[PDB]
RNA sequence: CAAACCGCCUCUGCCCGCG
RNA sequence: GUGGAAAGGCGGGCAGAGGCGGUUUG
């Protein structure tokens, strides 16, 4: 669906945009091509809106720094997952605009995805929230925002 | 035609990143540890690149010391596209030109192909450098493992000259202060011309601490400085016995144009 | 039929699968540099008299292969497809389980998978002045994981524990045939006991190269030579395995080679019962 | 005659990455698995070019311990195109030139093809090691199943000397760090030259420690590190009997110029007492 | 208590030599 | 009494040239 993200599509991609993202309130929802399924369609009425897509890096030169320590770099995997948390809304406690309401498609799947890492595994339980946090960003730049 | 050894003088030290240092690939960086460094590619072409040059601007008040310059006049082989002709840069790697002399004799006699070495067709001239490739130090290492950044990204921007509208990119750099841990080896081929060898080396490392070393450059993204630590000589008989026979040099809080030389050599002098 | 079964569990990759008359050569030239001249000699004896090995052959991880005997092709359609009886017939392994069941003259299936490749690796010849380069390429046999080779042996078990037995321990460290100062040949020698089951009739096909005493039935030709201290053997009619005689023993011919000692080649046979059809 | 087998083990540290090839430019690999290697030959024809190379330094000051370098001059047979007119690197194999020398006889007493073999015409003394072939430590099969890189693909580019033009090219490189498992096998033939063709192999071995190992190495692509293990001596007597027989020397924190002198007087007490 | 934009483009991307 | 013996896929090649984090707000 390359012509979906049409100007209606904010009012066709939502159905049921949160429901099973609430339902996927652990990392570890499910292994399978549900993972890109689920990531196109997040992006697919994000575009329809603003969504300013730069503001993203810091996350993922921390799971970078978080994967270095996957390769042996440190024991404790566990303070680089809640200094995200620590980040989770301040670029929306900075300043607004008017691509906000695509953030309100942006941070109620935040939570779902951000609660989770306290008493998990810190090598394992994270390359599916990795990959949901590539295939956004691909599909969107697919779709023609960047 | 008679390749000897008598030996191989190893120069060791640190490269200082004085500025912030590009090199691209975001910065190259090892698969394993993931720090970034300095190639020995990038570093000994650009030890060439300008020594090339060195020997362009004086390539006819040589000829009497180094033969094979007398073939040789001065430009580029790119407003006649041959070969072998009577300029200077007269190899074309995919479209562009670099000297590289075409055969074994001639390129023995070349000041640039007795050190950098040469290629061509039914003879082959091989280096006498090695250039090994330069990881981080052990302090930083460490500082590293201590939580600082390695790297930077710096944000440029492109200014229209008649509104002022402006145009922004990202590039990717090694912080300043960055120090690098390298090693090159001279392969003591021949104890007739090991001093121009070692001299003419030591001008590509004035001309690269005059200039930059990848990146942008002109932009201030370059300026290496060379902090040495050790000269070392490892004769032939060093590898045979195993025992501490090399010749040190003790040149620990010296400038590369201070190294430039019959105070420092004398016992490898002595050695021959 | 109970044999030992010598497996050669690789540490690099071979040149060839070694045939039984470079076994044989590679047993003789252990022989003569962990004992003496005069027990080589009484190790030619023994296999004149008594025992009897076989060719290498693949194996894949407790799966054992053995040459197809040459007895189904002529009546491969009174066993039976196409496609199937084309497959069954090109095929050159069975398995343990087929063999036995093909020995019969019983449908079986061919593995669908080989133990090796032969690969040919690009060389290079540099000049020491000019680095100057020139290929050649080199083809070898390389293994998986679990793969190797193996061969059998029958006879007494003295001659096994006093000439055998250390000839695989001497050459677990000095290979079978090839580079083998490229480690190519080398081997981790460890030994088993095969049962195969066999039926007793007058002909049998051969699992070493037999050059034979008079004609046989079915045949697969295989001319060879080999190279014994620099010197050139010349080119010998063996059988390859997998053939039928009956009642053939074979037979190990010494040549001249102008040498200090007399040159041996392993042309004995190694029969295993087989059931024929009319012809 | 033979009177043993020394066996070699340890392990090869490619502390910059390494690359062979394999005819945008791979490296080598194994066919049925994927990882890299490093081939007997490549490692062992780098060990005889280093050896080569000094002896041809040495022509003049070793004709009274190893005769038949009497017959050699310093130099190649490049030029004057006769092979074995008198210089060292006498024969000409396809394009290029080795000293490989012509009989049995005159190679006993030449410390090159007695260690690394000689050819000849009628004669053909065959070697006398075993570079036996180099593949991954099981960490670095373990790390290749944890989904790590196991080689890089490194971009590099030739520039104009004035008008800086970008020509790039990629090799494929092995990830600096890895680790290889070598064996070499040195075959006791003749007990008086066990000391000399150890002591030549080991100085061969540390010419290799400052040189590269295959590929663009002036461009920093070698610096191999010997790791040693340790050393057998495997006697005659063990490939007849299958005992414990063999002196096993341990060297497991020792590099190659810590090994030619600290263990030669000591580590090798053992062994010449029972040659 | 920061309003608004611009958040990479331009060019090459394996050759000469051994069979 | 080994289709063997000997044989470095390697020499040479800068990820580089160009580009104000800037325009307006007492
Ligand atoms: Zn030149
Ligand atoms: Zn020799």
């Amino acid at each position: 669906k390359k012509m979906l993200e049409k100007g209606k599509q904010w009012e066709a991609i939502q159905p049921y945009f949160d429901n099973v993202v609430r339902e996927a309130k652990n990392f570890l929802e499910w292994s399978p091509n549900k993972r890109l399924a689920n990531a196109v369609t997040v992006a697919a009425y994000l575009t329809s809106q603003g969504l300013k897509t730069n503001q993203v890096r810091k996350i993922l030169d921390m799971a970078r720094t978080t994967e270095l320590k996957v390769k042996r770099g440190e024991g404790d995997i566990k303070d680089d997952l809640v200094k995200m948390r620590y980040l989770l809304a301040y670029t929306v406690g900075k300043a607004t605009g008017q691509s906000k309401y695509s953030l309100d498609a942006f941070h109620r799947i935040l939570d779902p995805m951000l609660e989770v890492l306290m008493g998990s595994p810190k090598k394992e339980n994270f390359e599916k929230f990795y990959d949901f946090l590539q295939a956004v960003v691909a599909y969107h730049k697919f779709f023609g925002g960047g | 035609m008679d390749r000897r050894f008598y030996g191989k003088i190893v120069i060791k030290g640190k490269i200082k990143a004085v500025t912030g240092l590009h090199i691209g690939s975001p910065v190259i960086k090892d698969p394993h540890t993931g720090l970034p460094y300095i190639p020995g590619s990038s570093l000994k072409g650009r030890l060439r690149s300008l020594f090339e040059i060195l020997v362009n601007s004086r390539l006819g008040e040589w000829r009497e010391k180094y033969p094979s310059l007398a073939n040789y006049s001065p430009g580029s082989c790119r407003p006649d596209n041959q070969e072998n002709c009577g300029k200077f840069f007269n190899r074309k790697i995919n479209r562009g030109w670099i000297h590289v002399c075409p055969d074994y004799e001639t390129a023995l006699a070349c000041p640039v192909c007795r050190l950098f070495g040469a290629s061509g067709k039914e003879s082959n001239f091989p280096s006498r450098i090695i250039v090994r490739d330069a990881f981080l130090t052990k302090e930083w290492e460490e500082k590293w493992r201590a939580g600082e950044a390695i790297t930077e990204a710096k944000i440029e921007v492109g200014i229209d000259r008649v509104t002022s509208q402006a145009n922004p990119r990202t590039n990717e750099r090694v912080v300043a202060g960055a120090e690098f841990e390298f090693e090159i080896i001279y392969n003591v081929e021949n104890t007739t011309h090991w001093r121009d060898d070692i001299k003419n080396l030591l001008t590509a490392m004035a001309l690269l601490e005059d200039s930059y070393l990848g990146g942008s450059g002109s932009r201030g993204y370059g300026k290496v400085k060379f902090i040495f630590d050790s000269f070392e000589f490892r004769p032939l008989d060093y590898y045979r016995t195993g025992k501490d026979e090399d010749i040190v040099s003790i040149d620990a809080r010296e400038k590369s144009v201070s190294d430039i030389f019959d105070s420092l050599f004398s016992e490898v002098e002595g050695k021959l | 039929p109970k044999f030992i079964a010598v497996k050669l569990i690789p540490k690099g990759p071979f040149r060839d699968i070694p045939r039984a008359d470079t076994l044989f050569g590679a047993i003789g030239n252990a022989i003569s540099a962990i004992h003496g001249q005069s027990a080589v000699e009484e190790l030619v004896d023994a296999f004149v008299g008594g025992a009897r090995i076989s060719s290498a052959f693949p194996y894949s991880g407790d799966t054992y292969y053995l040459p197809k005997p040459l007895s189904v092709e002529p009546a491969l359609e009174g066993i039976l497809r196409y496609t199937t009886a084309k497959r069954l017939r090109k095929a050159k392994y069975l398995d343990l389980k087929n063999f036995e069941l093909a020995l019969r003259l019983r449908p079986f299936t061919i593995p669908e998978e080989i133990p090796y490749a032969r690969v040919d690796v690009p060389r290079v010849v540099l000049d020491r002045v000019t680095q100057d380069s020139s290929i050649y390429f080199w083809e070898e046999i390389r293994f998986r994981e679990k793969s190797g080779v193996y061969f059998l042996y029958s006879g007494p078990r003295e001659v096994f524990d006093g000439y055998i037995a250390p000839a695989m321990r001497f050459l677990g460290d000095t290979g079978i045939g090839g580079k083998s100062t490229w480690g190519a040949g080398l081997f981790e020698v460890e030994f088993h006991e095969m049962k195969i089951d066999a039926p007793g009739s007058e002909y049998s096909v051969t699992l070493s190269n037999a050059l034979p005493t008079k004609t046989p039935v079915l045949w697969r030709l295989l001319r060879k030579g080999g190279w014994s201290f620099g010197r050139r053997k010349p080119r010998m009619t063996f059988i390859a395995e997998g053939s039928i005689v009956k009642n053939d023993p074979g037979g190990m011919e010494r040549l001249e080679l102008g040498l200090s000692h007399e040159v041996y080649v392993y042309g004995l046979t190694f029969p295993l019962g087989v059931e024929l059809p009319e012809g």
